[PDB]
């Protein structure tokens, strides 16, 4: 039924997202603090309109209308929450005693992904069993992640005020980069003709892009490029303790409004559901605005 | 081979980039 998985789906992203306000000490995205209350508005604006949407179409068994409108509940509540975290951290982080930390260079999780992927896909290539259409789609993963590896070596290299560092991402990524190329040559060679000569040629040809890999994976762990985490004072947990309740009860009620949505889509002759739900709206709207007040009343700038 | 060209179009892009330096 149309809007079934929809509620599933959202119900298991409140889930997930609810994680960001355990312990919300460190920043998780580049939202400024005014940034965060842009995002705030606009998602509170949006949840609005699809909660309007959820209850209209549920009434009405307009079932995909429904769908919709819970799918856009669901990625509003997660940008309302990504933006109350970070807002939160913000406010810990702003207190005289809180020590603020410094943001590294290159994130360090997906690069070590990346690498990792490159180094599988190289592999691959290296399997004697990999058919021909595993050629293309290891090469669609060295693709992807070599990209990306070149994309944080720039903006590494922006980030830092050393000279020689900001050279130096830069002469990485290139080796990166040529090394691919190089490597794409005889992927194409392989692919136009699949002989045991060219397999090992494409072979072959990983090793320089491993070390390429390698070497930067090497310069970029340099512990003066690396993540400094902030220290949040008691103060600084104290302040932040309203915007990360408000946002807690915000979750609570939009979790109880989509499961009560869910039942009335499926049966909307239920008077005590409807007043169920009209409750959880109003606590989600209430909750927003306890969020809102307590984000202009913490502001550190 | 303009398909696996394709598939590299954002590294492309990359490359063009890191070249200005």
């Amino acid at each position: 039924a149309p809007g079934q998985k929809e509620c599933d789906n959202a119900l298991r992203q409140l889930e997930t997202v609810r994680e960001l306000l355990e312990n919300p000490v460190q920043p998780i995205n580049d939202m400024s603090y005014f940034g965060c209350l842009d995002s705030v508005m606009e998602n509170s604006k949006v949840l609005g309109e699809a909660m309007t949407g959820i209850s209209q179409n549920a009434k009405n068994g307009n079932l995909p209308e429904f769908g919709d409108a819970i799918a856009t509940a669901s990625k509003a509540l997660c940008g309302f929450t990504e933006a109350a975290a970070q807002a939160a951290y913000l406010v810990g982080v702003s207190d005289p005693n809180s020590q603020a930390g410094q943001q590294g260079l290159v994130e360090p999780t997906q690069f070590a992904r990346a690498n990792q992927a490159i180094q599988m896909a190289c592999q691959s290539l290296g399997e004697p069993g990999c058919t021909q259409a595993q050629v293309l789609s290891a090469a669609t993963i060295v693709a992807k992640h070599t990209s990306a590896l070149c994309n944080s070596c720039r903006l590494a290299s922006a980030r830092t005020a050393n000279p020689t560092a900001k050279r130096q991402f830069v002469q990485s990524a290139k080796e990166v980069a040529n090394s691919t190329a190089n490597l794409v040559k005889t992927i194409k060679a392989l692919d136009g003709d699949f002989t045991e000569e060219n397999r090992a040629q494409c072979r072959a040809a990983t090793a320089p892009l491993l070390e390429a890999v390698d070497n930067l994976s090497a310069f970029a762990s340099n512990p003066e490029f690396s993540s400094v985490p902030a220290q949040i004072s008691p103060e600084g947990r104290a302040a932040m303790e309203p915007i990360v309740i408000s946002a807690k009860t915000m979750l609570e009620s939009a979790g109880g409004l989509i499961q009560t949505a869910r039942a009335l889509a499926v049966n909307p002759r239920d008077p005590p559901r409807w007043s169920v739900l009209a409750g959880h709206s109003r606590t989600v709207s209430d909750s927003i605005k306890k969020l809102i007040t307590s984000m202009r009343d913490k502001a550190p700038g | 081979n303009e398909d696996i060209d394709q598939m590299f179009s954002t590294l492309l892009g990359e490359m063009d980039l890191l070249t200005q330096s």
